C-alpha cells in the first residue's frame, strides 16, 4: 500500500544537512534529486528498494522500518536515474502516480518570540540547528508521515531560516522551523502552499 | 608670456646645432575669448603642446630657463596649455 | 560631482589666506570651513577637477607662509555617499 | 585548581548548547556561569553541594570521566554566580588567580568545507550543523576548563553559528562554523581570549 | 546588525580621504562622522564584517597619507544598546 | 540608585569598543557619552554592582588594545545629588 | 558588484593548479584566463569579497609551489567601468 | 578629442589594479587595454587632462604595491592622426 | 572527471619528447598542448590517476634529458570550473 510518494528535484543545504546528520545509509549531499516513498507494511520496503536498486544507480539513504510503515529514500544527480528508480517502484507496486495518500495538515503554527525556557526544551529535543531564543517558530504536522520532508524542502527554497528538527517517518511528520519573523512567515507559506498542492486518495 | 593659438609647425634644415631635437610652433597669438589674432611667433615647444591648443608662452630672457632650452638661442618657449580661462567670472575657454 | 579641495591649517588666519588665495587662483566656490575644535580649521574648497587643482596648490602655497599647515588634499571625483553625510557643501 | 572562568553574560548560542549537552540545571540565554577544573575530580562532589547552597545558584555541569571534575554553575544575578565562585574557589582553600594560564594548542581555519566533512563533522552531535560549504574553526585550549569561555567569546563577535565545544576532556577542543569572514572574525576573538587569561604557566 | 567600522583622524581632511577611500573601496554607508574635540573627528561606516573590513583597510591606508590616524578598528557585531546610545545611523527612530 | 561605570578615553573609537565590551559583557544599560572636550569621551554605563563592575573590567580590557584610557571607574551607590545634577542619565 | 580575484603566473602549470585551488578553496566562479604572452598568464577569479580573498590566499600557496607567482592581488569592489572594458566575467 | 593616460605594467595583475585605480580616482573613460607581446600590458583612459593626470597619479600608486610599473604618461591631447592610425578609442 | 597530467617545456622539442613518453608510459590521451608564449608550451595528458602519475614521471625523465622543464604537476580531480573554463579537454 503506497502512502507517500514525493520527489525532490533539489535538496537544499539544510535538509541534505539533516539528512546526512540522522540517517542509517548512503549520506546525501546538498544540490541531489532525492526520492521519499513511504509504503505500509513497512517491511516490503526492502523489496521496493532492491528494485530500485536493481534496476538504476539510485543511492539510498534513509531506509526506516517503523512500527506500521516502511521509508525509503533515494537519490542521484542526474534526475532521469531518480524518475526512472520511480517509475521502477510504481511498476513493482503495480500503482500508479495518484495512487499515493493526499497529506493532510493537522497541526500547522506559527509561534512567535519563543521564550528562553521553551528553546531549551527544543534544543534538547532535537538533532538539528539550535533554535535561538526570541526567534519565531513553525510547527507542522502532516499525515502520512513521509511528506514532512516536502514541507522541509520547499520551506527552504523559498526562505532563508533554519531547520531545528523533521521527522519524516512514524505516524505524524513533524516539521520545526527557526528564524525571523518574516522569513518564518514565507517559509510557512510556502511550505502550506507545497503541501496542499500534492494530489492523491483521500 | 601670453597665451595664444598654436597655428602651425616650422621645420628647419640648416639650422643652430644646438636647438636641433627641438620642436618649433607657430603660436598666434589669441584673445582670452579663444580666437586667434595678431602675429604668429615661432617658439620652441617644451610641454607638447600641437596645432590647435591653447598655450602660454614666454619672451626673453626667461624662455630658457627649462632644461630643454638651457643654454640655446630660443627667444620664446611654451611652458603650459591652457586648461581653463576665468574672466571675471565666465569660463570664456575650457580644453 | 565637482572636485573636492581641503587645506586644514592650526591657525585661523592661515586658513582665511588659504581660503583666499583658492578662489583668487581658478573658478573655485568657496563651500565652507569646518571648526573641528582645537585649533584645527579646514578650508573646503569646491569646483572643478582642473581649478581645484590649481587652486589648492597655489592656497597651499600661500597657507605655509602665514601659519603650520596641517593637511592639503584633493579628491578629484568624491563619491557620492561622501557628499551625502559631510558637510561639504554639495549635500542634496 | 586547573581552570576558573567566570562567563559574565552567556551569549544566545552558548547557552543554547550548554542546554543541549549539560546534566543538570538547564542554562537560560544568558545568565552567568562559572566554570572551575579542580584536580582532583573527587574532591568536584564535596564542592558543589556548598556552592549549591551558599548561594541562590544552580549547578549545570558535571565531572570529567577519570579526571579532573569540572563544574559551571549558572545563576541570575552576576554577584550570586561570583559569591558561588568564591564558595567553590575556598572550598578547596586554592587562590582565585592559581588557575592554570590557557595555552592556545592548535587553532585551524578551514574554508569551503566540502559535503563528505560536513557529514562527518555533523555526525558528532552537539550544536549547529556544518552546513556543507562554509569556514570551519577549530581550536585547542590547554587545559580544557577555559574553552566554553571561548565559545562565548566567538557568539559576541560574530555571527558563527556554534558547531561543538567540548569543556569536558584533557584539552578543550572547539569548533565554531559559519560565513568565511564571519568565521575569521570568531577566530580572532577566540584566540585573543584564550590567550588574554592571567594564572600559573 | 550590519558591521561597524570607524577609522579616527586627528583631522578632517584625513577623515574625508579615509571616508572617501572606504565608500569606494568595497560597498559600505558612510553614515556621517562624530567631532570629539581637539581636532579629532571619526569616521564612520556600516555595512558587512568583509565589505567593512575590506574598507576599512583602505581606509586606512589612504588616510596615512594625508593626515594621522589615531584608532582604525572594526566590530563586527554591535549591540542592539549601542546602536541605540551612540550615534552609530542604525538608531531605531 | 543604580550603580555608576565610567570608562574615558582620549577617542571615539575607544569609546565605541569599550561601551560594546560594558554592553555584550554583563547587564547594564548603556546611557551615552559625556565629550569634555579635548578629543575625551567618557561612556557611562548604570546597572547592578556586580554587572557594571564585570562591565567596567571587560570594556578597560577591550578599550586598552585600541585606544588611550585615562580613567576608568565603578561608584557601587551613586549620591542622590550626584545624580540630580551631572548627567549621568538618571535625572528625576 | 562582485569581487575580483587575480593570479598572475608566469607558466601554464602554476596557473591551473592556482585556478584550481581557488575553485576549491572558496564558493568563487572561475571566469578564465588571460595570456598576455611571454610565457605570463593570469587566472581570473570572482565572487564574494571575502570568499575571493581566500581563494587567492590558498591559491597562491598552491602555484607557489608548481611555478613561479608574480602577482596576486583582490579588488574588493571593482568599478562598473572595469569589467565593461576589460574580460573580467561580468561584461554585460 | 580628450586626453590620454596610458598606465604599462608587465604584469595583467598590475595593469587591471592601475585601471580600477585611474577609473575610481577622475571622472575618466578607461577604454581598455593593450598587448604588446612579452609581458608587456598598457591601461589606456580619456578624459579632460586634469582628471586623466589625478587618475594616472593614482593608478601608479597603486599599481607599484602590484606589479612592475614600465611607463605612466598623460598626453593633454593626441593629434588627429595619432588617434586614427593607433587604437586608443577615438577613432572616427 | 579524468585526471589531470601536464609538464611545461621552454622549447618544443623537449614537449614533443614529453608528449611521447606520456602515451607511451601508460594510458592517457593526450588531448594537446598550449602556447603561453616565449618559448613555453605545456603538454596536457588526461586518464586515470596512477597512469598519469606514472606518464608524468616518466615523460619528466625523457624531456629532461632534452629541453628546460619548467614545472611537472599532476591534479587527480580538477574542479568542473577548470575544465569548463580552460582548454584542457572535457569541456562539456
Amino acid at each position: 500500500t503506497l502512502r507517500t510518494y514525493i520527489f525532490l528535484d533539489a535538496l537544499q543545504p539544510q535538509l541534505a544537512t539533516f539528512i546526512g546528520k540522522t540517517a542509517r545509509g548512503f549520506l546525501p549531499v546538498p544540490g541531489q534529486a532525492s526520492l521519499w516513498v513511504e509504503i505500509a507494511p513497512g517491511i516490503a520496503i526492502n523489496r521496493v528498494t532492491d528494485a530500485a536498486l536493481k534496476a538504476t544507480k539510485v543511492q539510498p539513504a534513509v531506509q526506516v522500518v517503523e512500527r506500521a510503515y516502511g521509508l525509503l529514500e533515494v537519490h542521484h544527480f542526474d534526475q532521469g536515474e531518480v524518475l526512472a528508480a520511480g517509475s521502477t517502484i510504481l511498476d513493482k507496486l503495480e500503482v500508479r502516480e495518484e495512487g499515493r495518500l493526499k497529506p493532510q495538515v493537522m497541526t500547522h503554527q506559527i509561534i512567535r518570540a519563543v521564550e528562553a525556557y521553551q528553546t531549551q526544551i527544543i534544543n534538547r529535543n532535537s538533532q538539528g540547528m539550535m533554535i535561538l531564543p526570541g526567534e519565531s517558530l513553525f510547527i507542522l504536522e502532516t499525515q502520512p508521515a513521509g511528506y514532512a520532508v516536502l514541507a522541509a524542502n520547499e520551506a527552504e527554497k523559498a526562505a532563508n531560516v533554519h531547520l531545528v528538527n523533521v521527522t519524516p517517518y512514524g505516524a505524524f511528520g513533524r516539521l520545526y522551523l527557526a528564524g525571523s519573523e518574516a522569513e518564518i512567515d514565507a517559509a510557512a507559506e510556502a511550505a502550506e502552499a507545497a503541501i496542499r498542492s500534492v494530489s492523491g486518495v483521500a | 608670456m601670453v597665451l595664444g593659438k598654436v597655428v602651425g609647425t616650422v621645420v628647419a634644415s640648416r639650422k643652430e646645432p644646438r636647438i636641433e631635437g627641438l620642436s618649433l610652433l607657430l603660436v598666434r597669438a589669441c584673445d582670452p575669448d579663444g580666437t586667434p589674432t595678431g602675429g604668429a611667433v615661432v617658439c620652441a615647444d617644451a610641454v607638447g603642446a600641437g596645432v590647435g591648443e591653447v598655450v602660454l608662452y614666454a619672451s626673453g630672457s626667461s624662455a630658457r630657463q627649462t632644461e630643454v632650452t638651457n643654454n640655446r638661442p630660443v627667444d620664446a618657449t611654451i611652458m603650459a596649455i591652457v586648461d581653463l580661462v576665468e574672466m571675471g567670472g565666465d569660463v570664456r575657454f575650457r580644453k | 560631482a565637482d572636485a573636492l579641495g581641503m587645506i586644514e591649517v592650526r591657525g585661523f588666519v592661515g586658513m582665511v589666506e588659504a581660503a583666499d588665495a583658492m578662489v583668487k587662483a581658478a573658478k573655485v566656490e568657496l563651500i565652507g570651513y569646518e571648526k573641528t575644535g582645537g585649533g584645527y580649521v579646514t578650508a573646503v574648497v569646491r569646483g572643478d577637477v582642473a581649478a581645484v587643482k590649481a587652486a589648492t596648490e597655489a592656497g597651499q602655497r600661500a597657507a605655509e607662509r602665514v601659519g603650520e599647515v596641517v593637511a592639503v588634499h584633493v579628491i578629484p571625483r568624491p563619491h557620492v555617499n561622501v557628499d551625502a553625510a559631510l558637510p561639504l557643501g554639495r549635500t542634496p
